[PDB]
């Protein structure tokens, strides 16, 4: 307030400012303050930045383009520079396309502020281009037309064997950096699935946790090693070691992951109401996080709650941005049991839409709500 | 796209960015204009049209 | 092309057919489980009228505006007077899908999932006569002769006024392309029949009684509107000839229907609009696009105005 009033126009001072609002809550006022500043300063791409995960975190992604015409219109070079690059890159991996997402990154990469934090973005999308659990069960298990296929599992794997080369690029400055590369060598080392890589990884994880007893991505490192090894037992214990830390946004990331992955686990046991809090926890930190909500949806149509899995299975289709055809089957057969049957073939229709010679949903939803719809 | 795919965006512009693989003029290329707008023809002009074109423009 | 809203309701459920007196007075509505009265000039409603039982599936009205047909998933058909009051109820084999008046004869038919039911006024005795399919939309011929009725299997079949059954055609695709609605084309020397009354008087009754249990086709000059769930729209003749080619859409229509003049069709559907076209099938504009699926478009007798539901 002091630094503000001696300066107005100190960025660092409004974001500092606007991270505290965001931490007591006050949300409206972090977002409304680096909107005024975007007003005073629209070519600022650290303003923009931070203002795009306020949004994502609030779940309003929708107010984002606003501030990109407002850049181009004072600068019609703007579209050229790695920050909007940056900025564009990561508003496109939270709309749900990850492609376009890479392709952005890239055209910032090599930018020593913009083209750093992309690179560690493009690592997360060439390392988990699904964005799942790596290991949870109650997903990996399917999948498996595609899953089994040598086309699915050589392109993924040669992302997370080019990630590496992204790791490369990120040359660091610091030993914060440092571990923070090293972890994520290792994470590409885990995704292998190599056993001999997995166990190096899972080394190189309690190592660092033996000199940092709470560095949350080693022991997210540590759980999903384990897992691929599959000692779950040994996973367990030291996810809900990191589910008892208070969180921070440095660690954001796997945080939610961790609890994600955690959420899988206690579906597994079975014990329901302790993935439920994990989900919701993940959501109180970061409203748009599709695979919060897929979870929990699939919760619900456990429980026969064949409404709010629809609810939940609607903000999954749309988050999707309608890429997701098995919530699409879902969302219809949902609304199909909810006595909806119009609601039911107007998903049908998205289905098909989206993605034609889609198996299945024709003739089970379809039909069977076309011959309902007079009795 | 893989990583080499993606990676197509930065390859051909790099030449013009380094110089040995010991240096990067990244700062100085901000002033070029692009290799397509840069290009000219062997084409004539004439006031009329040529007054109409950059008033189109 | 202009299109401007005269006037809205809505009801409590769901709104499954529409009748119009034939002088345009009144609009009758098939709303969820009764019948609703209206006034076109300003939608005021009159009266619910509460007859049956279940869900309204559909109402139409006959060509001398003295009687009309209901029909229920509760099984009954009630013929209602123009006093409102149902004089014949009559109870069909299975729930009720669409019905339709004879413009000529005043002989009415009431489809449903197996049996069609046709009856001539006041008789004792109905024709409930059998079907290979689901019954779901019905249409008489322009000048009585014929009852042509389509089905969920995707075929479209002719029927005489005695039951017979003359011709097929089946939609390449079968089941695959629901039938849901279809219409005769209004454009015949015999739209002014029924034209000329002036009957100042009606009938009445105590109570609410029940009613017990060919060729040179090709000469033949009707023509029908055939709208299927494969999601295109194509006119046909009698002799089941197609008429040049499927004009093809991008939704589920319904309700494929005709002003009094016979030459520009309303098309509802699960576009969630009034699409306007010719009668060639080529499209003309847009009445007031919706919040929802549009089962029924009804253009007003005499006259330029639609209603939709």
């Amino acid at each position: 307030a002091l630094l503000l009033q001696s300066d107005q126009d100190n960025e660092a001072a409004t974001m500092m400012m606007a991270d505290l609002m965001f931490r007591k809550q006050d949300y409206e006022q972090a977002v409304f303050h680096l909107q005024q500043l975007l007003e005073r300063k629209p070519d600022n791409y650290m303003t923009l930045s931070r203002l795009i995960d306020l949004l994502r975190r609030c779940g309003k992604l929708e107010d984002v383009p606003r501030f990109f015409s407002m850049a181009e219109k004072r600068n019609s070079r703007a579209k050229l520079e790695p920050g909007f690059q940056y900025c564009k890159g990561l508003y496109l991996w939270y709309t749900g396309e990850p492609n376009d997402a890479l392709r952005h990154f890239n055209k910032a990469r090599k930018d020593r502020d913009w083209g750093q934090n992309a690179l560690y973005n493009m690592i997360e999308i060439c390392l988990n281009p699904d964005n799942e659990t790596v290991g949870g069960e109650v997903f990996e298990n399917l999948d498996g037309d595609l899953g089994n296929s040598t086309e699915k599992q050589e392109s993924v794997q040669l992302a997370v064997r080019t990630a590496e080369k992204l790791l490369k690029e990120l040359k660091p400055q610091t030993v914060q950096g440092h571990v923070q590369l090293r972890i994520m060598e290792n994470y590409c080392l885990m995704a292998t699935k190599q056993k001999s890589n997995v166990e190096q990884a899972l080394n190189t994880f309690t190592e660092i946790a033996a000199s940092e007893k709470e560095h949350i991505p080693a022991l997210l490192g540590m759980a999903t090693a384990y897992m691929i090894l599959k000692q779950t037992p040994r996973a367990r214990n030291q996810l809900k070691r990191i589910a008892k830390m208070n969180w921070n946004a440095i660690d954001a990331e796997e945080f939610e992951k961790s609890w994600l992955l955690l959420a899988d686990i206690y579906i597994q046991s079975a014990k329901y109401d302790m993935a439920e809090d994990l989900l919701k926890r993940c959501l109180r930190h970061n409203r748009s996080c599709c695979k919060a909500y897929e979870y929990m949806g699939y919760i619900m149509e456990k429980e026969q709650a064949y409404t709010d899995a629809a609810l939940n299975y609607e903000m999954a289709w749309k988050y999707s941005n309608r890429t997701n055809p098995a919530v699409g089957y879902k969302l219809a057969f949902n609304y199909l049991k909810a006595k909806r049957y119009v609601d039911s073939i107007d998903i049908c229709h998205q289905v098909l839409e989206a993605h034609p010679t889609y198996p299945k949903i024709r003739k089970d939803i379809l039909d069977k709500a076309r011959a309902s719809l007079r009795p | 796209m893989t990583y080499r795919d993606l990676d197509n965006d930065l390859m051909k512009y790099s030449a013009i960015q380094t110089l040995d693989g010991e240096i990067d003029l990244k700062l100085l290329t901000k002033v070029l204009a692009p290799e397509h707008e840069v290009r000219e023809d062997d084409v004539g002009w004439d006031w009329d049209h040529l007054f109409t074109e950059v008033s189109s423009e | 092309m202009r299109a401007v809203l005269t006037w809205r309701d809505k009801a409590e459920h769901c709104i499954n057919d529409i009748a119009f007196k034939p002088d345009g007075t009144q609009l009758i509505l098939a709303a969820g489980s009764r019948l609703l009265v209206y006034d076109t000039s300003d939608g005021t409603l009159l009266q619910p009228l509460k007859g049956h039982k279940d869900t309204v599936y559909c109402v139409a009205y006959a060509k001398d505006g003295k009687r009309f047909a209901s029909g229920s998933a509760d099984k009954s058909v009630i013929i209602w007077t123009s006093k409102l009051e149902g004089i014949l109820k009559y109870t069909h084999n299975d729930a009720i899908q669409c019905v339709s008046y004879n413009p000529i004869t005043h002989q009415l038919a009431s489809c449903s999932s197996s049996d069609f039911g046709l009856w001539s006024p006041e008789q004792k005795s109905v024709s409930k006569h059998k079907s290979s399919s689901k019954i779901i939309c019905c249409s008489w011929t322009n000048d009585g002769q014929y009852l042509a009725l389509g089905m969920f299997n995707g075929i479209i079949s002719i029927r005489n006024k005695n039951g017979e059954e003359k011709v097929k055609i089946e939609r390449p695709g079968g089941s695959l392309s629901p039938i849901w609605s279809i219409c005769w084309n209004p454009s015949s020397r015999w739209e002014s029949f029924w034209m000329n009354r002036e009957n100042e008087d009606a009938e009445d009754v105590i109570v609410n009684r029940y009613i017990q249990e060919d060729d040179n086709l090709e000469e033949r000059n009707d023509i029908l509107a055939v709208a299927d769930w494969g999601q295109k729209v194509s006119f046909y003749q009698l002799s089941g000839k197609q008429i040049g080619k499927d004009r093809a859409l991008n939704f589920d229509p319904c309700c494929i229907s005709y002003f009094t003049k016979g030459e520009y069709i309303l098309l509802g559907g699960s576009d969630k609009q009034v699409s306007l076209f010719t009668k060639d099938g080529v499209r003309l504009g847009t009445v007031g696009e919706q919040n929802s699926w549009v089962w029924t478009c009804q253009a007003k007798p005499d006259s330029n105005y639609v209603v939709v539901g």
